[PDB]
């Protein structure tokens, strides 16, 4: 299922913002 | 009444914008307790007032890291916006200052934790949680929008729920008065628009965009583009395919494909009926605007709250001494700070 896909993802721990 | 509200709330932040409020107390009027959160830049402490006794929380900027960073002209418009603003659901800042070393912001106390704690633990939000907090962005946005405020950070890390169950935005590192359009690259990667990725000059509408990832994400449990690596996440969104949840009402699914929806021309927020193409969904139609920006709606969601200066809320964090040099740093760069 895809909330298992995303509970297995590197990314559902606190997001850090971007920059160049 | 809305605009009426509007004037008047931009007249008072036009005072406070042209003339900011500076170096309106000092690090040693506070006793630090505890490390509550990290980034975007610097680290959030809780803190003690001693000659009120009060609860804040402290933001800690290291002056020579933000030069490093290149975020020198972010760090000024966050705290000149900050200390500029009021609404409801905006986190108020208390107080800031400035040492040889590094840049405060005292912030008033939000007990609560943030979205994402509760959000990621409890799995997703029923479809009236999220709408009750989606209401207040919308009508955040709406406020900072009038003011030419972009803010270009929306996620729920950002968002703290207070001691009633509703919300206080806090983190402006990237909010800018801005008119026209602007071109910088920033925000985090699942909520960033398809005109910020292809590096076109953008406008408030991405703050729209990410309303649409938000609510997307407290309903499902999971944003709407994931992947492992942010490349393979800016691909997912300018391909801009996104697939609902079965669980998801079919208003829902409207709402989401006019926020996340590619075409400027399109995409609510942005057309010359602005913010009521929302406010007017169906999605919405339970929802009492008036009644939510007054605090009198019952939030669906309270969190425990064991004490003043409580942190359980919050996860526990590697704890960094302030360093105080005995040399200033960067003395020109944040004079206005
Ligand atoms: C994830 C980052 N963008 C950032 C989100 C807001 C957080 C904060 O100020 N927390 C806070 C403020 C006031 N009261 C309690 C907590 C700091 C970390």
């Amino acid at each position: 299922t895809t909330y298992a896909d995303f509970i297995a993802s590197g990314r559902t721990g606190r997001r850090n913002a971007i920059h160049d | 009444s809305v605009k009426e509200f509007l004037a008047k709330a931009k007249e008072d932040f036009l005072k406070k914008w042209e003339n900011p409020a500076q170096n309106t107390a000092h690090l040693d009027q506070f006793e630090r307790i505890k490390t509550i959160g990290t980034g975007s830049f610097g680290r959030v402490m809780l803190v003690k007032h001693m000659e009120t006794g009060n609860h804040y929380a402290m933001k800690i900027l290291d002056k020579q890291k933000v030069v490093k960073l290149k975020q020198i002209e972010h760090t000024l418009n966050e705290k000149r916006i900050l200390q500029a603003v009021n609404f409801p659901f905006l986190v108020k800042l208390e107080f800031s200052f400035k040492d040889n070393s590094n840049l405060y912001m005292v912030m008033e106390y939000v007990p609560g934790g943030e979205m994402f704690s509760h959000l990621r633990r409890i799995g997703r939000f029923s479809e009236p949680h999220a709408r009750f907090y989606a209401a207040q962005i919308v009508l955040t946005f709406e406020y900072l929008h009038s003011l030419d405020l972009i803010y270009r950070d929306l996620k729920p890390e950002n968002l703290l729920i207070d001691q009633q169950g509703y919300i206080k935005v806090a983190d402006f590192g990237f909010a800018k008065r801005v008119k026209g359009r602007t071109w910088t690259l920033c925000g985090t990667p699942e909520y960033l628009a398809p005109e910020i990725i292809l590096s076109k000059g953008y406008n408030k509408a991405v703050d729209w965009w990410a309303l649409g990832v938000l609510i997307y994400e407290m309903a499902a449990g999971y944003p709407p583009f994931f992947a492992d690596q942010p490349i393979q996440i800016y691909e997912k969104i300018v391909s801009g395919k996104v697939r609902f949840p079965s669980h998801f009402s079919s208003d829902l699914k409207d709402l989401l494909r006019n926020l996340l929806q590619v075409d400027l021309t399109k995409r609510f927020g942005n057309l010359k009926n602005g913010v009521n193409d929302i406010k007017n969904h169906k999605w919405f139609a339970t929802t009492d605007w008036i009644a939510i920006y007054q605090r009198k709606v019952e939030a669906p969601f309270i969190p425990k709250f064991k004490g003043p200066g409580d942190t359980s809320n919050f996860d526990d964090y590697e704890e960094e001494e302030i360093r105080v040099s005995i040399n200033e740093k960067c003395g020109k760069e944040f004079s206005e700070f």
